[PDB]
Formats: C-alpha cells, structure tokens, sequence
C-alpha cells in the first residue's frame, strides 16, 4: 500500500520472509544428528533386490 | 563444441537446440503505477489480453 501522503508499505513491513520447510509436520534424525530421507515402496509385482 | 572440434576422433558436433537471442524485458515501476492509481493486475491483464 501506498500511504496518501507519499511514501509506501512493503510486505517486509507487515511479514518475515525467507525460504523454509513446505511442510513441518515430520522431521527425522539418524542416531541423533539432524536428517531427512525417502522411504520407498515397492511397486505391486516389482522385485524388491532389483 | 569447442574443444569435440579440436577432437580428431569427430566431426559435425552440432547443439540441436536454438541459441539465445534477444529479447525485450519489461520494466514496470510499481512506485509510478501506484501513483498514478493504475492497479498492477489491470496493467498485467493488459499486456496479456492485447
């Protein structure tokens, strides 16, 4: 927005900004330190060593 | 490219895509815009539709 008397507002005026998660809800940690990963399901009549 | 060109094992080593060519940015000064009570959708939607 733009106050009638010059000058204007900036969403760095109303918010905080930056890049974070998309989703918080599930975290993971390997033998304590911080991690992520992908679990993967085999697909219907794949061959899981393959 | 140059340096296959400087390979004599081949030849003819062409890209198959385009290469970059010019093309005319728009700048919008939203300070301007807004000062002169002219939206910024209506601006967009102008230069989309026409």
């Amino acid at each position: 927005k733009v106050n009638p008397d010059g000058s204007q507002v900036r969403l760095k005026d109303v918010a905080d900004v930056g890049l974070g998660g998309q989703d918080y809800s599930i975290n993971a940690q390997f033998n304590g330190s911080p991690a992520s990963g992908i679990a993967i399901k085999l697909a219907t009549g794949a061959n899981a060593l393959d | 490219l140059m340096l296959a060109a400087q390979n004599p094992a081949l030849q003819r080593v062409r890209p198959n895509g385009m290469s970059d060519e010019p093309q005319y940015k728009l700048e919008i000064d939203d300070e301007k815009a807004s000062a002169l009570g002219v939206s910024l959708a209506d601006i967009n939607s102008t230069v989309s539709i026409a």
